[PDB]
């Protein structure tokens, strides 16, 4: 259902959606991961800060975007 | 990428 072989992920983020920022991972402060993409394997001895989009906060995961991470990802939703 |  949130499966997106072969692109990106690209979910805008609604009021009271949790995020995902990797220290590590990231290329900067803005990359960022939905709940449905968010892999702990990709992360396991990684600064991990989950976030909440408010009114004041507006933007996409970036699952399957390779230039916002210093890593490959394995997203979740591929997972069986 | 989260902004504004
Ligand atoms: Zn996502
Ligand atoms: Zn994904
Ligand atoms: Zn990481």
């Amino acid at each position: 259902v949130h499966k997106h072989t072969g692109r990106n992920c690209g979910r805008k983020f609604k009021i009271g959606e949790p995020l995902y920022r990797c220290h590590e991972c990231g290329c900067d402060d803005t990359c960022v991961l939905c709940i449905h993409c968010f892999n702990p394997k990709d992360h396991v001895n990684h600064h991990v800060c989950t976030d909440i989009c408010t009114e004041f906060t507006s933007g996409i995961c970036d699952c399957g975007d390779e230039e916002a991470w210093n890593s490959p990802l394995h997203c979740k939703a591929e997972e069986q | 990428r989260l902004g504004e």
